[PDB]
RNA sequence: GUUAAUGUAGCUUAAAUUAUCAAAGCAAGGCACUGAAAAUGCCUAGAUGAGCCUCACAGCUCCAUAAACACCA
RNA sequence: UCGGAGUACAAAAAACCCUCCGAGUGAUUUUAAUCUAGACAAACCAGUCAAAAUAACCAUAACAUCACUUAUUGAUCCAAAAU
């Protein structure tokens, strides 16, 4: 149903944030030491995750808390999402994070990585 | 609901302070000056006076930041109005003066709250030891007279005050 | 009539008095992190997770798979740090990192991701898609050994099959090739099944490929049981999931009771139950790998029903429930003129005695 | 201070008029409304004064 | 020397070749940003006390911290 | 006549020539469309919300905002204006 764009989106809330009307949500957490990016279903489970805490990515990056580190996280997650078949997701950034240099270029990697934001509208919503 | 065990789960007004809004008619700096506790000194003003604006403010920031790390409440970090003095030197082989230079004074004040009597020795020890160069530290009591310098002058009252006397 | 709470209140730990002493949040990104950590705890009151299908909450998952490889943390901790110091000291790396001009060998990360944390990431992918629910019910396995499935489409083009990918049936018309690292000291079993797509029974799955007693890497040399059949999803109901299962077996097992005829085209003979199948040979086989892809309908499916299966192609359609209307009152009150149109049976006028 | 009610006619040629409350001291008003007749946004200008 | 307490980074998680993907989170700093703080952006530094035992549970011991009998003007 | 708080302590309703505050409109531009499931409210007349669908424009864009925002208002007939 999710791939056919006929499944139910959890419309509502509005008085809280972020809006939970999605099939997949991109969750980017910037701790002072590591960068972690998560793709979550509306059930709370995490499907595909790419973080600098992994030893696979740690040994190829200079530091885990740079602007370049966010790019590597974005590119690695973009490849994994294509491998996992997830092509659409919703990203709701904090307004100050939307103007941040790292997040701005992180989405650029996602767009060129093949993963497209702005999930398709539900059919007969 | 009242009878439910989950009553009062949304209580929050007791977490934040009342935060009395600055009313247009009631706008006033009502400061309950505390004086002479068992081990807590009164409100103190750390007057930092220096000739250079950059040097005076740089040490002013250090005092304010040091208090936060030491859990010392800082009520305000205002700045006393500056004073400008015209430096006139005497001319040799003569008596008439000449304009030598224009030197100004910059004062930064970091008002602090009460502190434990034991901590008074320790806190002031760090301050006076770190006076960079020529900074005139002055830790005086927060009397209203010391706070009157921040305001303006009112000759309209002085016209009435002189005639009242 | 005030009642007593059944447990600790949320904000009763902090002291109401002496507010200034308590340090504040001062930020909005700290509260979100704190709120989300609080939202996942099992509170005694009614929560969103309780009513909206948390899948029975905590579940005692049964593990049926190869044990994890034995790795010494003490040695691994030192070597990982030692390798990082060599990269850290490189000045030219600092030159690129500061100037925001650097890239990474994604292919190298792909190879290492498979070896280190690939099995664990693939486990939750299967759980999300419910592969374990429809194959081993509550039981789950960790895909310890890497597995690669690829389809030959063109002269040299190679369509890969990753976990949860999407493959058109045209690419899957021919049999794929499977590559995995294994020594010539054991046997392997490969199984391709169509989890959804069975017509008569909704709880059964078809079998499209089954190779038994594979000597090491060479899949072709292994004994063949069920021949390959191209996927045939229905035109209406799309996105069927096809899963590749790799089993590691200790001894040569007699997989003759599940033998299928050579030009097997009777779908009634393709009926399969993985849980029932794994029940018989639970002692010998052990799941080790996994790779599954989605598949929808295309033109190449039609010839499968006609030429191969000798079947009339069935076409489905997504049908929504009819709209709900209230019981019709004799005298509708303050209702629009279109109130009668809702309960009309047909728009063709029907005359009676006239 | 009293406001004035003026009728605005579409500049797209179609006959479409909607009234708008306007301050008296303000000059002639010109807005960007949306007439369903053309199904496109078109310029609207003040034409007549009806009610004060 | 001897008698009694303790020793992952500032607190604290996982860990402690007990197994696992892994030494984590928050603090603490520099710079920029109306003047102070605070936010925000960019960005810096890092420990599994030590050895042994167990190698498939983790603790003893050593050393050190630190108090004591106790050298002291 | 219309709204808010108490009387009316916890779903709704609830009176007095009862106790206290207000409204009979301004400011601004984001000038706010058409069509229809289902409901709240109610003696009646009135009042309120509203998914989907269509058009408008980031080319898969509908809550005008602020002032305790809640009240800022008037039925037929009849008259005047382009209809
Ligand atoms: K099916
Ligand atoms: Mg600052
Ligand atoms: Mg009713
Ligand atoms: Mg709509
Ligand atoms: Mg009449």
């Amino acid at each position: 149903l999710e791939l056919l764009a006929v499944a139910r989106k959890e419309r509502g809330w509005g008085t809280v944030w972020p809006s939970r009307e999605f099939w997949h949500r991109l969750r980017v957490i910037r701790t002072q030491h590591h960068i972690e990016a998560l793709v979550e279903h509306r059930n709370g489970q995490v499907v595909v995750s790419a973080s600098t805490r992994e030893w696979a990515i740690k040994k190829h990056l200079y530091s885990t808390r740079n602007v370049v580190a966010c790019e590597s996280v974005g590119r690695v997650l973009a490849e994994r999402c294509l491998e996992a078949g997830i092509n659409f997701m919703v990203y709701h950034p904090t307004p100050w994070e939307a103007a941040s240099d790292s997040i701005k270029r992180l989405q650029h990697a996602m767009t060129e990585g093949g993963v497209v934001l702005r999930e398709p509208r539900r059919i007969y919503e | 609901y009242r009878s439910k065990p989950t009553h009062g789960i949304g209580r929050y007004k007791h977490l934040v302070k009342a935060q009395e809004p600055k009313k247009k008619k009631g706008k006033v700096e009502v400061r309950p000056i505390n004086l002479g506790t068992d081990y807590e000194y009164g409100v103190l003003n750390i007057h930092l006076i220096a000739y250079d604006m950059a040097l005076a403010e740089s040490y002013a920031q250090y005092v304010h930041n040091l208090c936060n790390h030491l859990a010392i409440k800082v009520e305000e970090s205002y700045a006393m109005p500056t004073k400008t003095m015209e430096v006139l030197q005497l001319q040799e082989q003569g008596s008439k003066m000449f304009l030598d230079a224009v030197l100004t004074t910059h004062e930064r004040v970091v008002q602090i709250s009460g502190l434990s009597a034991t901590f008074a020795e320790i806190f002031l020890e760090i301050i006076h030891s770190n006076l960079p160069e020529g900074v005139k530290l002055s830790v005086r009591e927060h009397t209203e007279e010391d706070f009157k310098g921040r305001f303006k002058a009112r000759p309209e009252l002085e016209e009435l005050l002189a005639k009242l006397n | 009539r005030r009642a007593a709470p059944l447990g600790p209140m949320p904000n009763e730990d902090i002291d109401v008095s002496d507010l200034e002493r308590l340090k504040k949040y001062r930020s909005f990104d700290r509260y979100r992190r704190r709120a989300e950590q609080e939202a996942r705890k099992p509170h005694w009151w009614r929560t969103y997770r309780e009513h909206f299908g948390e899948e029975s909450g905590p579940k005692d998952r049964v593990d049926i798979g190869l044990p994890p490889p034995k790795v010494s943390r003490t040695q691994q901790l030192l070597e990982r740090k030692q390798a990082l110091r060599e990269l850290r000291a490189n000045v030219e790396e600092e030159r690129a990192a500061r100037l925001q001009t650097a890239r990474i060998p994604l292919e190298a990360v792909r190879a290492e991701w498979e070896r280190t944390c690939g099995p664990y990431h693939k486990q939750r992918l299967a759980e999300y898609c419910g592969l374990y629910r429809d194959l081993f019910h509550g039981a789950t396995f960790v895909p310890r050994v890497p597995l690669h499935v690829a389809y030959a489409v063109g002269e040299d083009d190679l369509m890969p099959v990753y976990h949860g990918n999407e493959v058109t049936p045209t690419e899957a018309a021919q049999a794929p090739e499977v590559t995995y690292e294994a020594d010539e000291g054991s046997l392997w079993t490969l199984l391709l099944t169509n989890l959804d797509g069975h017509l008569l029974e909704p709880d059964a799955e078809y079998v499209h490929w089954l190779v038994t007693n594979i000597p090491g890497n060479r899949v072709t040399e292994g004994q063949e049981t069920c021949p390959y059949l191209p996927p045939f999803p229905a035109r209406g109901s799309g996105f069927h999931r096809f899963a590749f299962l790799l089993f590691k077996q200790d001894k040569r097992i007699d997989f003759s009771g599940d033998t299928r005829p050579s030009p097997c085209y009777q779908l009634a003979q393709r009926t399969f139950h993985t849980f029932d199948f794994y029940k018989k040979h639970q002692d010998a086989m052990t799941p080790a790998g996994l790779a599954f892809f989605q598949c929808r309908w295309d033109d190449s499916v039609t010839r499968v029903f006609h030429q191969l299966l000798d079947m009339r192609e069935p076409v489905f359609e997504f049908v929504r429930p009819p709209p709900y209307h209230p019981k019709q009152k004799r005298f509708p009150h303050r209702q629009p003129l279109r109130y009668l149109d809702r309960y009309r049976d047909s728009h063709e006028p029907t005359y009676g005695i006239y | 201070s009293k406001t004035i009610l003026v009728k605005m006619m579409s500049q797209a040629g179609t006959g479409f008029s909607f009234n708008t409350k306007r301050s008296r001291l303000r000059e002639k008003l010109t807005l960007l409304h949306y007439d369903p007749v053309v199904k496109k946004k078109v310029l609207f200008v003040e034409q007549k004064k009806i009610r004060s």
